[PDB]
């Protein structure tokens, strides 16, 4: 449902 | 913040947003 | 929300998501009160009877949104957490007294048109404003009713009620670190918050000097926008006290 973030994010 | 509290698209230009005259009434 | 409308873009620019990271998905809101502390509800953090109990890790925080579930390229701006900080007598046992927390961000956000922090009340702000009539304004991403989800941010205003209507609308606890908000059913209007805008800001523009206070903290109500019910806040004032040991320890 949600847009992906970018992954230097969730690093 | 001494700016805290007013905001770059509202306040910071004397602009109000549609509904804060509602909140403004209120305050009797 | 429920019964709110779309907010205008810029219009609440101390509105902070609080997003999981595993699953990807809204956990709460939350606010900005400057460029490294967010402010949120203890329960959006810890609650126990949920098996909910995050850790700094486990979340992010997105400010400068305005819709819900797109990624705001060049507008929002997603920081990680440094250490949550809960009320200490925060009672999430029994009735959420004392529904606080403070997440400091690993580093600072900036500013800009869509990123700004709210005011925190002093006594004398709160003395004037936070009286049975008046009206505030919250603002979240969470369901548009008790039982779908918005495209983008929600915002109601809604009244202060009496303080013995807030407590002979529920069998629950109230106590003074609380207030309730929302139109009694002979007044015809609606609206409350729901699901999702935990943790959000309640807010009043003083009049005296055309700021935005953040008076109170989305906490708790019996269903969403039910007749007869209320929604119920965290008082800030009443807990600054914490707030600022927290900031001036730790910041
Ligand atoms: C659902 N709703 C309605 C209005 C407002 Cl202003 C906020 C909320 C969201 N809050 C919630 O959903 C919170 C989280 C834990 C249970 N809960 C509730 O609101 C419970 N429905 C009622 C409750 C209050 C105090 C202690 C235990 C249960
Ligand atoms: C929540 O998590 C911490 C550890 O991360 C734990 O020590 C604590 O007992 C848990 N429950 C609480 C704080 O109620
Ligand atoms: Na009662
Ligand atoms: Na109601």
């Amino acid at each position: 449902d949600f847009e992906e973030i970018p992954e230097e994010y969730l690093q | 913040e001494a700016d805290c509290g007013l905001r770059p698209l509202f306040e910071k230009k004397s602009l109000e947003d549609k509904t804060e005259r509602e909140l403004l009434e209120s305050y009797i | 929300i429920v019964e709110g409308s779309d907010a205008e873009i810029g219009m609440s620019p101390w509105q902070v998501m609080l997003f999981r990271k595993s699953p990807q998905e809204l956990l709460c809101g939350a606010s900005l009160i400057s460029d490294r502390w967010v402010l949120t509800a203890a329960h959006c953090l810890l609650y126990p009877p949920w098996d909910k109990n995050f850790t700094e890790n486990d979340l992010l925080v997105r400010i400068g949104k305005h819709s819900r579930t797109r990624y705001e390229r060049n507008i929002e701006k997603i920081s990680m957490l440094e250490k949550i900080y809960i009320h200490p007598r925060y009672n999430w046992r029994e009735n959420l007294d004392r529904d606080i927390a403070l997440m400091k961000l690993k580093k600072p956000v900036a500013f800009s048109d869509y990123i700004h922090p709210v005011c925190l009340p002093d006594r004398e702000t709160a003395a004037s404003l936070l009286q049975a009539g008046y009206k505030g304004r919250v603002t979240g991403w969470g369901n548009l009713k008790e039982t779908g989800q918005p495209s983008v941010l929600q915002v109601v205003n809604l009244p202060i009620v009496e303080r013995p209507v807030c407590k002979d609308s529920t069998r629950i606890r109230i106590t003074d670190n609380m207030f309730c908000a929302g139109y009694k059913p002979d007044e015809g209007k609606r609206g409350d918050a729901c699901e999702g805008d935990s943790g959000g800001p309640f807010v009043m523009k003083s009049p005296f000097n055309n700021r935005w206070y953040q008076m109170g903290i989305v906490s708790w109500g019996e269903g969403c926008d039910r007749d007869g019910k209320y929604g119920f806040y965290t008082h800030v004032f009443r807990l600054k006290k914490w707030i600022q040991k927290v900031i001036d320890q730790f910041g």
